[PDB]
């Protein structure tokens, strides 16, 4: 009841409290940092072999 | 306002979006156990929140409370409220839902029935009893006693028209359900012979066992007896809106 | 200070928020297909119907 | 005012009549690629001798057709009665 | 993960490579007030569908698993929707599940709850009667390539001629909007074939499009059902964002004043020796440790 | 029964009452909170399927006509459905979600033991479930998944003596198909509610929101100040699920997996083979079954899948040892000199790389592996989909094989580390 409802929120602007604080050090520090590598290449290297597989189906069912 | 709000905490310093101190802070309580004696050198608190995180306001402490409690009000009033759509969902599965009443709408003649005769119909898949009274025969059934008479809350509808009072009911015995006797000499009304009911020329209940009278159709005279209208009286049934748009 | 004058106050709170969150989108929705009623058909086979009628021959 | 006036011109589909028949050749110009595919692969099915019943010169039609529709659909629906009129 | 758009499967979804799925919803938008946003059935427009489907469709088809009276509130009136299907019949040898209710041993005109019927008795006297390929049942319909435009597309798609290599068998006509383009219905659907009550003009386009939104209308999860539905989604997730602010009060703001907290340790050097912490502790699983574990 | 010492829990109305109302959480993020949702999800397709059971006649002939009927007769019936499918396809979602949070942390450990298997194998049994309710639709996809489930019944037995009659009566639906399975349907999905207090009751000895051992004392009471912020998780949570099912499913749609659904038992005989496929969920097993055309071998690889992700404490475990386990190395042996090694301490969760390179790894693999059907009319005529494969067996290693989880080199490194660091400054 002596205490704020929501304390320290908005300290600073959007750009130190949003930007920097809760997307560089909260979703990339901690989160991204830390999967962007293996999902980056688990993600391409399926795109890839999906598309190998639509590309030999097409030749199946595509001639000429 | 919230833009004065917004400003104000715009020119904050702080390290890296974080209010904590900048140099060590140690605090100690002046009236400790005797025996705990001085702050050990490490460094257990990094923010002062238990201070900045401060409204001034221990004069009126009761209406930060309050307001507290609003605001969990109104959250809980949410939640309660999609239980609310949740539980209506429940209960309107478990009690069933008439969407539309079925036609029931008949029309039957009777000017072609004899006056004082009774015949039955059949409306709704059920006997109907159709009947003629003439004035002779209700001045009799008026003034009878009213001791025989065993439904204080039942009435009689008479229609008007074709001269002779028409009168239409159900051919239901109320006991168990079997036909009762279309005429009998003593009173040319009906007598169930199963058990013994009695009742009258107006269907009432006279020194019966049966306990009810006769139910009522529905119906309204036009075209003068020519164009009895039946349609089963119609109860409320809601919601009654299938659509919104 | 009345409990259950306070739970009173909450199912008020739910009220609101049930009305706040029904009326504007229903309003708007029967706002939007006013021209898709069935209303609009009968009208529209009544005034077919109307003319058929008035020019025909015996 | 409006809609309380006459109508100054009448389409295929407010005289009752179908205007895909003629909106297939309106639409065929831009599905050409497609279509040129199409023609190739029945000429090399033509052309074949043994030619493996799996072979067939569908897909490539299901392309061109499917182009096709895909601008005379739209077009003649929008015209119809019943729908928000574009 | 990537999927080719050209090999005949939208999205990778394969199979339905023999027909034309993707028109008017992936290429091309038809349009229908039903699917769009805060949209909603054309009264007139179903109206107009069931008295095609009657008048014709209604020969060769039908909905076992609906029955006229869905139409009472946005299509028809009790008494007008009981007039027009008095005009057909139903044998008893029609039912599907007499269960003693269905007392007729001969024809009788349909009733506003019967259910939609075709003429035939069985499937198997319908593909008799129609060269051995029997005419679908609409109900649940909703389930063909491209949704409730199948049956808009396939009505009007009699237009294209095989290519080479494709034999239409004789009394089979050529659709590539069907299963391997080869369908056994002749086309139905001609101008000025039914007329309208409303006067609307009747051709075959506009035919098409008040069947289709009729067989979309009799669905269940895609008919009448869904645009209400979407209005209360709506309804629901501004209910859920006008209340996150209030969960964020409630949890976290509350958890930050909660963690607001001042500590304090001290040097204790009195002489009492700290044997609590030597001889002490308990564990609530050590039933699970005690004889099994660091022994 | 000697060798059973007891319960950890004693769940009577009172004790359980007390429990609940004594209950403390620390301080949580909503990864945290999957199991919350999950369970919240499981009560209320309880009371949905309770509500669907007053309307399923368990006749294969009537459900479809039924389900029709009752859905314009009565209000809220198809409602009720609606809610009963999206809450299976949530609650796979969620349950899926813990799975891989609670692998990310390394809760092998041998006190998550009965916090981990007592999870398992309510997940197992929430996959019978789920099967069984299939067959209640009475669609061609749930003749095929009979006819599936009735052949892997019938493989234990090298199909002898028709030892599958009891449940899957001429691996056909029938009346007396349906209504055992529904009836059974009904029984576990209720069971599962007592499974899950259970494990709940038994996860909580050792809860943690993070890897790190933070050093806070002071918790949450749970009863409104944790529940709160579960049921606004789960708010938060359903708005993101209704955003992106808005957005990526257009109202109508083409070629959609619903349409191997139109088909139903016994008005349709004929069944589209071309397009064969089961619910998302179920995906990544037809899928195995499509690349993996060896019977044997495919059941073998559900259920060597699914048992391992059973027993994930004990591979994978200290083993009470205290870290002095002597695994069985094939080639890192030559390197050391040693038949066996000493099994890795240093496995931290949030520090190391390697854990969740590794970890992520898997995860893009299970995403993958359900991300699409492998069409099997010539999946293998056509060199198949090499990413499946890739991500099939790396499933299979990474769940089992211990040189993925608590590797050695991070030991070795860092012992190498110590040494070096030591000689020099002595
Ligand atoms: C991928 C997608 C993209 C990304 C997505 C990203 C998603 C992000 C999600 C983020 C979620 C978290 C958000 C956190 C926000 C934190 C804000 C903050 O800092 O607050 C701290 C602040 C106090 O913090 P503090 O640090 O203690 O203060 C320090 C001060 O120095 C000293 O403080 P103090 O002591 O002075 O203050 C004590 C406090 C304590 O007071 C209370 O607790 C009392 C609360 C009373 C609430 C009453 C609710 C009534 C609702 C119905 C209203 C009628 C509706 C009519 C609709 C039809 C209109 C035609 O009282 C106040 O501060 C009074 C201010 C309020 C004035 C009265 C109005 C209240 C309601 C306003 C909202 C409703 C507007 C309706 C529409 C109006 C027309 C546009 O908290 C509040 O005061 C909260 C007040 C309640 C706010 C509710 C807002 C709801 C908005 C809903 C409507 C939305 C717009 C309209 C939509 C229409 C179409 C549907
Ligand atoms: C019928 C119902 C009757 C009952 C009352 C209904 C009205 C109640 C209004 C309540 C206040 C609502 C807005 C504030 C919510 C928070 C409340 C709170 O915590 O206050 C306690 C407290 C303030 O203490 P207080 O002075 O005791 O309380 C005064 C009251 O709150 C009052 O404060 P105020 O009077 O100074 O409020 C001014 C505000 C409200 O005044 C109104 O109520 C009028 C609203 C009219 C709306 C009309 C819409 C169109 C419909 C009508 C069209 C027809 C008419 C057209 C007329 C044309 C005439 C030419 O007017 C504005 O719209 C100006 C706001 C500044 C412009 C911002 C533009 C949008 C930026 C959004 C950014 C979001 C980024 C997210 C993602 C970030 C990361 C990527 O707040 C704080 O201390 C918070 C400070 C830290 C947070 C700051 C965040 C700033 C940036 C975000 C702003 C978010 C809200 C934007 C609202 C925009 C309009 C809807
Ligand atoms: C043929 C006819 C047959 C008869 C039919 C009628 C049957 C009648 C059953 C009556 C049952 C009486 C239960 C007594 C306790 C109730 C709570 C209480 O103390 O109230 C004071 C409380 C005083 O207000 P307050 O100061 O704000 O305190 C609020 C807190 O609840 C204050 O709580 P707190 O924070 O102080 O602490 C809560 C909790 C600390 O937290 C906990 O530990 C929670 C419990 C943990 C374990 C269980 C987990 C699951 C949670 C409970 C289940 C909830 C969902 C139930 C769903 C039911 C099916 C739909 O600590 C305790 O109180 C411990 C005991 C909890 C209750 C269990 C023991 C006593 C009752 C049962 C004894 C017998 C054994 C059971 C089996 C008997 C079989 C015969 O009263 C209320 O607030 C009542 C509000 C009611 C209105 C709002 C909700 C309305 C519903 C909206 C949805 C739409 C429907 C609308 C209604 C339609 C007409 C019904
Ligand atoms: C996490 C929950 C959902 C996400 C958002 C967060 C919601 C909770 C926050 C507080 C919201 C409080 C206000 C809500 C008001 C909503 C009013 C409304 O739309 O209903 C009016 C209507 C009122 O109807 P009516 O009485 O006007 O008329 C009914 C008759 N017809 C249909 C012809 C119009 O509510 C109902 O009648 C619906 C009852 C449904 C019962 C069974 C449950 C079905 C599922 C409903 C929710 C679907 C959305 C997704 C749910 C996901 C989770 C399960
Ligand atoms: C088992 C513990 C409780 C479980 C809760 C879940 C729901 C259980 C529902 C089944 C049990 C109901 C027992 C009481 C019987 C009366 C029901 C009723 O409302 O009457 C319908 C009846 C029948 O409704 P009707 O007449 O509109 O429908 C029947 C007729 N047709 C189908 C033609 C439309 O309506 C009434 O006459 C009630 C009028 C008074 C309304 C106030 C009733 C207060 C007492 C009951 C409150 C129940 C609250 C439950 C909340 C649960 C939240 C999860
Ligand atoms: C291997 O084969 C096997 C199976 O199949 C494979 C099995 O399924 C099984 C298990 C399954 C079974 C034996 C079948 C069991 C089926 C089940 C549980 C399905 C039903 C589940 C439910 C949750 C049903 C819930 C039902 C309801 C809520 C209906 C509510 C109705 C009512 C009337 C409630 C109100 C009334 C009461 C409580 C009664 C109290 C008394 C009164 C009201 C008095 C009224 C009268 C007067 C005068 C006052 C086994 C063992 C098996 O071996
Ligand atoms: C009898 C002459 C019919 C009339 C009148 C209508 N249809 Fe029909 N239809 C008929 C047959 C014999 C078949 C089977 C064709 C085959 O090769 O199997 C069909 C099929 C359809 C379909 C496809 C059903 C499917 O499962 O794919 C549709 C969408 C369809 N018919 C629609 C339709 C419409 C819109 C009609 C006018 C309203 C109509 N049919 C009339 C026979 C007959
Ligand atoms: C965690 C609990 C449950 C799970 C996971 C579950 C799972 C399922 C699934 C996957 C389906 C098929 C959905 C589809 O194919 O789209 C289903 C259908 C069904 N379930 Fe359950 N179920 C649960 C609880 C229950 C309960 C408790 C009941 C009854 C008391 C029940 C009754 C039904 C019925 C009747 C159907 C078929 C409804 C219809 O076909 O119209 N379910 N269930
Ligand atoms: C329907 C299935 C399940 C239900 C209902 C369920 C329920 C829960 C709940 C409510 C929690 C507490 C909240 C949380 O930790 O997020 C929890 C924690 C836990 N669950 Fe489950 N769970 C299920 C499946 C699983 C599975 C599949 C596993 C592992 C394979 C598992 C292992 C665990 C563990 C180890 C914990 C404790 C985590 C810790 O100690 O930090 N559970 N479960
Ligand atoms: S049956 Fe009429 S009185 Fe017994």
């Amino acid at each position: 009841s002596n205490q704020f409802i929501n304390f320290h929120f908005m300290l600073g602007g959007f750009r130190t409290y949003v930007l920097e604080r809760f997307f560089k050090q909260v979703w990339y520090r901690r989160n991204i940092r830390t999967f962007w590598f293996p999902v980056l290449i688990s993600y391409t290297s399926g795109c890839i072999t999906m598309r190998m597989y639509d590309n030999n189906c097409y030749d199946y069912f595509y001639f000429s | 306002g919230v833009l004065s709000e917004y400003n104000q905490r715009l020119s904050k310093k702080l390290h890296k979006g974080h209010l904590v101190e900048d140099k060590p802070t140690f605090f100690v309580t002046s009236s400790r156990p005797g025996n705990f004696g001085d702050h050990i050198d490490f460094k257990v608190n990094i923010d002062n929140w238990f201070d900045e995180n401060r409204v001034h306001n221990e004069h009126e402490t009761d209406i930060r409370r309050t307001q507290i409690y609003t605001l969990n009000a109104i959250y809980y009033g949410g939640l309660l409220s999609f239980a609310r759509l949740y539980a209506m969902g429940v209960i309107g599965r478990l009690n069933g839902w008439k969407r539309y009443e079925r036609d029931t709408y008949s029309e039957v003649d009777i000017g072609a029935l004899p006056p004082g005769e009774v015949m039955q119909m059949v409306w709704n898949g059920t006997p109907i009893f159709i009947r003629r009274l003439t004035s002779n025969e209700v001045k009799e059934e008026n003034e009878l006693p009213s001791n025989t008479l065993l439904d204080k809350d039942k009435e009689v509808i008479l229609s008007d028209a074709g001269n002779t009072k028409v009168i239409v009911v159900s051919a239901v015995c109320t006991h168990l359900g079997c036909i009762p006797i279309p005429y009998l000499g003593a009173y040319k009304g009906y007598v169930c012979i199963c058990h013994g009911s009695v009742y009258d020329k107006f269907a009432r209940v006279r020194q019966g066992p049966a306990l009810l009278n006769l139910p009522a159709i529905n119906n309204s005279i036009h075209d003068e007896g020519t164009l009895v209208c039946m349609e089963q009286l119609k109860f409320p049934h809601e919601p009654s809106q299938r659509f919104w748009a | 200070y009345y409990p259950f004058l306070w739970q009173f106050f909450i199912l008020g709170t739910s009220f609101v928020w049930f009305h706040v969150c029904y009326d504007p989108w229903l309003a708007i929705y029967q706002a939007n297909n006013a021209h898709r009623s069935l209303e609009t058909a009968l009208t529209k086979e009544k005034a077919h119907k109307k003319k058929l009628a008035e020019q025909e021959e015996s | 005012m409006s809609n309380v006036s006459d109508a100054q011109i009448q389409e295929w589909i407010k005289r009752g009549e179908d205007p895909k028949e003629f909106l297939l050749k309106e639409c065929a110009p831009q599905c050409t690629a497609w279509k040129e595919k199409l023609g190739r692969c029945e000429a090399k099915l033509k052309s074949l001798v043994n030619a493996d019943p799996e072979m067939s010169c569908m897909y490539p039609l299901r392309d061109w057709v499917t182009c096709i529709e895909a601008c005379v659909q739209p077009a003649i629906t929008r015209n119809l009665f019943g729908s928000k009129y574009m | 993960f990537i999927y080719r758009d050209d090999i005949g499967a939208f999205w990778g979804i394969k199979g339905y490579e023999e027909l034309v799925t993707e028109v008017g919803t992936h290429k091309g938008h038809n349009y229908w007030p039903q699917f769009s946003f805060l949209g909603t059935y054309d009264s007139g427009s179903v109206r107009r569908g069931f008295q095609v489907f009657a008048r014709n469709c209604g020969n060769c088809h039908g909905m076992i698993y609906k029955k006229y009276d869905y139409l009472l509130d946005k299509a028809y009136r009790q008494l007008e929707l009981a007039q027009m299907v008095s005009d057909f019949t139903i044998h008893p040898a029609h039912q599907h599940f007499k269960q003693y209710y269905y007392q007729e041993w001969d024809e009788r005109d349909r009733v506003i709850c019967d259910h939609i019927y075709p003429p035939y008795f069985s499937q198997d006297q319908a593909k008799n009667a129609n060269g051995g390929v029997w005419p679908t049942d609409f109900s649940k319909i909703k389930l063909r390539p491209g949704g409730i435009n199948y049956i808009y597309n396939i009505s009007t798609g009699y237009h294209f001629t095989p290519p080479f290599g494709m034999d239409v068998p004789k009394g089979k006509y050529f659709n590539p909007y069907f299963d391997h383009m080869i369908i056994g219905m002749p086309r139905q659907l001609v101008d000025g074939l039914v007329d309208y009550d409303d006067g609307t003009p009747a051709s075959t386009p506009q035919m098409a499009y008040d069947v289709s939104n009729f067989i979309n209308f009799m669905q269940r999860r895609v008919g009448y059902k869904r645009p209400d539905k979407m209005v209360r989604y709506y309804m629901v997730f501004t209910g859920g964002l006008l209340i996150l602010p209030f969960k964020y009060f409630k949890t976290k703001a509350y958890y930050r004043n909660l963690l607001s907290l001042r500590w304090e340790m001290y040097a204790v050097r009195d002489g009492v020796y700290y044997n609590h912490f030597k001889y002490g502790g308990y564990n609530s699983r050590a039933y699970q440790f005690r004889g099994y574990f660091w022994a | 029964m000697e060798w059973n010492k007891g319960t950890y829990m004693s769940t009577s109305i009172k004790k359980i009452v007390q429990y609940f109302s004594v209950m403390t959480v620390s301080f949580h993020d909503i990864n945290s909170l999957f199991g919350f949702f999950t369970f919240l999800t499981i009560a209320s397709q309880l009371v949905s399927g309770t509500m669907l059971a007053f309307s399923l006649v368990p006749e294969p002939m009537l459900i479809p006509m039924v389900r029709e009927e009752e859905d314009v007769e009565d209000l809220y019936t198809d409602d009720f459905f609606w809610l009963h499918e999206r809450g299976v396809d949530m609650l796979f979602i969620f349950s899926y979600f813990h799975l891989f949070r609670k692998i990310y942390l390394n809760n092998f450990e041998y006190e998550q033991e009965a916090a981990w298997k007592s999870g398992v194998f309510t997940f197992l049994l929430f996959q019978v479930v789920v099967f069984l309710g299939l067959v209640l639709c009475c669609t061609h996809l749930s003749d095929i998944t009979l006819a599936i489930a009735a052949n892997l019944y019938d493989t234990f037995f090298a199909g002898k003596g028709k030892f599958y009659w009891w449940i899957f009566t001429s691996k056909e639906l029938n009346t007396d198909t349906i209504i055992r399975l529904a009836y059974l349907h009904y029984v576990l999905a209720f069971f599962l509610a007592y499974l899950g207090l259970i494990h709940g009751v038994d996860m909580h000895y050792d809860w943690k929101n993070e890897s790190s051992m933070d050093g806070l004392e002071t918790e949450m009471i749970w009863f409104d100040e944790a529940l709160s912020n579960e049921l606004g998780a789960m708010i938060e949570i359903i708005l993101i699920v209704m955003i992106v099912c808005f957005f990526m499913y257009p109202e109508p749609e083409a070629l959609s997996y619903e349409f191997f659904m139109w088909g139903d038992i016994g008005f349709i005989n004929d069944v589209r083979f071309l397009s064969v496929a089961p619910h998302w969920y179920f995906r990544p097993f037809m899928a195995w079954l499509t690349v993996c055309p060896f019977h044997k071998i495919g059941l073998f690889g559900l259920i060597y899948y699914f048992f391992i992700l059973f027993y994930q404490p004990v591979i994978h475990g200290t083993n009470e040892q205290n870290n002095y386990t002597k695994r069985n190395v094939a080639f890192v042996s030559f390197f050391i000199n040693r038949s066996d090694i000493m099994t890795p301490k240093y496995h931290s969760v949030e520090d190391n790389l390697l854990h969740q390179i590794t970890f992520w790894l898997f995860l893009c693999s299970a995403l993958y592996v359900t991300s699409y059907l492998p069409y099997g009319r010539f999946y293998n005529r056509i060199n198949g989909n090499y990413g499946t494969l890739w991500s099939f067996m790396y499933i299979f290693f990474y769940l089992g094989n211990s040189f993925l989880r608590r590797p050695l080199i991070t030991e070795l490194y860092l012992f190498n580390a110590f040494v070096k660091s030591k000689f020099l400054k002595k």
